RNA sequence: UUGACAUUGUGAAG
RNA sequence: GUUCUUUGUAAAGUGCCUUCGAAGAGUCGAGUUGUUUGGGAAUGCAGCUCUAAGUGGGUGGUAAAUUCCAUCUAAAGCUAA
RNA sequence: UUGACCUCAAAUCAGGUAGGAGUACCCGCUGAACUUAAGCAUAUCAAUAAGCGGAGGAAAAGAAACCAACCGGGAUUGCCUUAGUAACGGCGAGUGAAGCGGCAAAAGCUCAAAUUUGAAAUCUGGUACCUUCGGUGCCCGAGUUGUAAUUUGGAGAGGG
């Protein structure tokens, strides 16, 4: 039913997701900044500014939205599987307004597994180590060309309207004869 | 705003030494803020326009602003809300 | 936070994006049972401001109720009375459809307490609501100071007595000269105004 | 059922009134209960005065504005002028009303004076728990009665300027009646 | 029983 | 009243300067129908239709346009006598 | 193939919970007619009886989207009064409140909407032990589609 009807552009923009090659490199960089587990938390607490400054992926819908509004997120990942879509439907426009690059990635479960949660629905990097600055800049350029640079044209395009298998054959038959 | 001192007339009432109470923060309930102005502007460009708002825009361009208020009063309630809606549509037309 | 954006976006119900979502969701609800458990709130922002919390002991249910007037259930339309009481068709229920949905969910889960409810969807035949319920036996609720008031036996079946938000509106429980009939309860006020008060030394 | 020269009566007894008759047979009994409740509360609660200090306010309406009475509580500005906070004032036996405002200097000064006298005539026991025994005064209202402010001296000299008070009332009334019409004429010209 | 509005979307012509 | 524990590089209150100050939507409100009220160009409640605003919104017991003023802060919640 | 996630099921699974009675008083729904008008249909009886749903030792209401037009009052409830009054009504029969004033009793409050982000700091359950209306360690789980701390307009928050 969701594909037979015409999809408004605000929702239709989520049909485009990051391709396999660049998504694999995206998760490779994000897997280097996993949040500390509870087991790692225990060892840190008993040792204790005796600890170095941490670097980790920022997650949480309310937390990430605030980071974007304060010009602190360098790259934002957006899940395309949020059933209450209104929770995340405004993020591409918010990131475009604030100049924060974004990518619609496939799998809220996959985002969760890098923050030790069942689902995450959003992820962001605010500060990256020096040895990974070049990798992040390479990913941002590739990601920008797919989502940020095409935002103006995608906002004008409606989705959906696909006919069923049998209805498609009936229409094609009438067009030919 | 001073009382006259007699029981009848424009400023009737007794003269007392006046004091200025501190303003109550509840009197600013409907005051716009930087946070809420940013959100409402962003939502407008995402959601777009309502079907009755599109008809109002056409009437302004094609049938004048006066008839737009008459239609806006019917779709909305009071006449005062129609005037505010028409002015909002004028800004949308101007910024295009 | 994203809750602010959800609140403002929900007010554009006739926008193109929300019209698409309401058509797809109204079909999905119609395919399910009249009363069925909901895994999560459809409007998390609305649930929070009504008292919902994302913790064990809070339950969301979805309910579908028929729209329209209340036909007087008399055989063949005969009322057997004076002409002022012969009306059958254009009569209106004194409680809202939201209250009816709330009460039916309460009977389905009598072990829970109804907190609040909110509108989600509607069509020509039905209106759709989601009801927030709290488990008074769960220890996460009984050990929580902000919510253990619901465990008091005086709060059993709040929706049946009209003690919820929609119940208090239909009862006319409000301040001012506009609610002189129902400020403290319509029947309680009527009893006080129709009582003959006599003292030992007659006045 | 109308006969003779009698007044028209409006006795409202056409309902089932006998089902809702309240005779106060327990008037004496309830007085005993109230006196018992006051006695047991005074012993139970504290050597505290069983009631809270109240401010003096002006009664509204033109019919009753010539008198002062006891209000609900002191304003936030009044308690601040007395050198204490609202939270601490409630625990010492001072009623605080956050929704009342001060616009009259005379009322504001009178309520500030009441708070000053109250603090000088009470002893606040320390939280350590020593609590030396003190005599219990059962009424703070009786200790701090409210008096009607003075308005004028008993006798004065006659100061007459020749203007009639009746003439003054008529002109003031006429000025208000025709204020709108005169302004319209000036605006048109 | 008849009309209007809502359920109620999509494309073309006269 | 006596007695055992120091809770705690804890927690709270108060002055001045500066930048801010988020406040509840098929809801308010409007039309119409029915019922109800002392509430009378319509007191409350409900069905259907329409459907907001942010120096805004409600009320000020005669409908309306225009200009001011006063007063509170709805559409979420608990609480002894 | 394997392993997650989402949604939906099953079990005499672990632990719980709802029903019925009573019902004087209390919170709602539904709802008459006899009667009065010397007839009678609006009205009245009555927002009553009967019927149905839901509580407690009281219930309900309650800290103003209040009342006012005053030199203003200040949560709710009850008594005296306002008052058989304003008003409603084949303006007939009849019906009918509220503000102020005196008194009884007095008590205040908290969520949503903010990034803990140099660290989900929160919680059910299981298990061992213990000073057992609970406490501690440990282990799964809930939870970032938001659980704690902090702030509810009387304010309050980030810095100095
Ligand atoms: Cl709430
Ligand atoms: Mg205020
Ligand atoms: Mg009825
Ligand atoms: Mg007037
Ligand atoms: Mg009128
Ligand atoms: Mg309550
Ligand atoms: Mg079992
Ligand atoms: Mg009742
Ligand atoms: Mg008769
Ligand atoms: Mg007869
Ligand atoms: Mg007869
Ligand atoms: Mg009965
Ligand atoms: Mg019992
Ligand atoms: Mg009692
Ligand atoms: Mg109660
Ligand atoms: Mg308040
Ligand atoms: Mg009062
Ligand atoms: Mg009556």
């Amino acid at each position: 039913l969701s594909i037979r009807l015409k999809v408004p552009p605000t929702i239709a923009q989520f049909q485009y997701t990051l391709d396999r090659n660049t998504a694999a490199e995206t998760f490779k960089l994000f897997n280097k900044y996993r949040p500390e587990t509870a087991a790692e938390k225990k060892e840190r607490l008993t040792k204790e500014d005796a600890s170095p400054k941490p670097y980790a992926v920022k997650y949480g819908l309310n937390h990430v939205v605030a980071l974007i509004e304060n010009k602190k997120a360098k790259l934002v990942l957006i899940a395309n599987d949020v059933d209450p879509i209104e929770l995340v439907v405004f993020l591409p426009a918010l990131c475009k307004k604030m100049g924060v690059p974004y990518a619609i990635v496939k799998g809220k479960a996959r985002l969760g597994t890098l923050v030790n949660q069942k689902t995450s629905a959003v992820a962001a990097l605010t500060e990256v180590r020096a040895e990974d600055e070049a990798a992040l800049a390479k990913l941002v350029s590739t990601i920008d060309a797919n989502f940020a640079d095409k935002y103006d044209e995608v906002k004008k395009h409606w989705g959906g309207g696909i006919l069923g298998n049998k209805a498609q054959a009936k229409m094609d038959k009438r067009a030919k004869n | 705003t001073v009382k006259t001192g007699i029981a009848i007339g424009l400023n009737k009432g007794k003269k007392v030494t006046s004091m200025t109470p501190a303003p109550k923060i509840s009197y600013k309930k409907g005051a716009a803020s930087n946070r809420t102005k940013f959100v409402r502007s962003l939502v407008r460009e995402i959601a777009g326009l309502s079907p009755y708002e599109r008809r109002l825009i056409d009437l302004i361009r094609n049938s004048g602003e006066k008839r737009a208020r008459k239609v806006a009063k019917k779709r909305l309630g009071s006449f005062t809300r129609a005037k505010a809606k028409v002015e909002e549509m004028n800004n949308i037309i101007a910024a295009s | 936070g994203a809750y602010k954006y959800l609140e403002e976006l929900q007010r554009k119900k006739q926008s193109d994006v929300l019209r698409f979502l309401q058509r797809v969701r109204v079909w999905e609800y119609r395919q399910k049972n009249v009363i069925h458990r909901a895994a999560r709130p459809t409007r998390p922002d609305k649930a929070r401001r009504l008292g919902y919390k994302a913790k064990q002991g809070f339950v969301i249910y979805r309910v579908r109720v028929r729209r329209g007037n209340r036909k007087r259930p008399v055989p063949k339309g005969a009322t057997y009375g004076k002409p002022t009481n012969q009306g059958v068709n254009e009569l209106k229920y004194q409680r809202s459809l939201r209250a009816t949905a709330e009460e039916r969910v309460g009977r389905r889960a009598a072990n829970l307490r109804v907190l609040n409810s909110y509108w989600v969807n509607q069509d020509s035949t039905y209106k759709y609501f989601e009801v927030i319920l709290v488990d008074p036996q769960h220890k996460a609720i009984r050990r929580d100071a902000r919510y253990n008031w619901i465990c008091d036996p005086v709060h059993k079946h709040r929706e049946a007595r009209g003690l919820t938000a929609t119940g208090k509106k239909s009862r006319g429980i409000n301040k001012g000269h506009k609610f002189n009939n129902t400020k403290a309860g319509r029947r309680k006020t009527w009893k006080r105004q129709n009582t003959l008060s006599l003292w030992r030394y007659r006045k | 059922a109308i006969s003779k020269n009698l007044p028209i009566l409006k006795n409202h007894f056409r309902k089932h009134w006998q089902e809702r008759v309240k005779v106060h047979f327990d008037q004496a009994g309830k007085k005993v209960s109230r006196r018992n409740a006051r006695a047991t509360r005074a012993a139970k609660i504290a050597p505290r005065p069983l009631d809270l200090l109240r401010p003096v306010v002006r009664a509204p309406t033109v019919k009753y504005n010539r008198k002062v009475r006891a209000g609900r509580g002191f304003t936030l500005a009044e308690v601040k002028a007395a050198g204490l906070t609202a939270a601490y004032a409630r625990t010492i036996g001072i009623a605080v009303d956050h929704r009342r405002q001060n616009r009259n200097q005379e009322i504001f000064d009178a309520n500030v004076q009441r708070l000053k006298e109250y603090q000088s005539k009470i002893i606040v026991f320390p939280r350590n728990g020593k609590a030396p025994e003190a005599e219990q005064v059962l009424s703070a209202a009786a200790t701090f009665p409210i008096a009607q402010p003075a308005t004028d001296v008993e006798a004065r000299a006659v100061q007459d300027n020749g203007e009639s008070a009746f003439r003054t009332l008529r002109l003031a009334r006429s000025e208000k009646k025709f204020r709108g019409i005169r302004e319209k004429r000036a605006r048109e010209k």
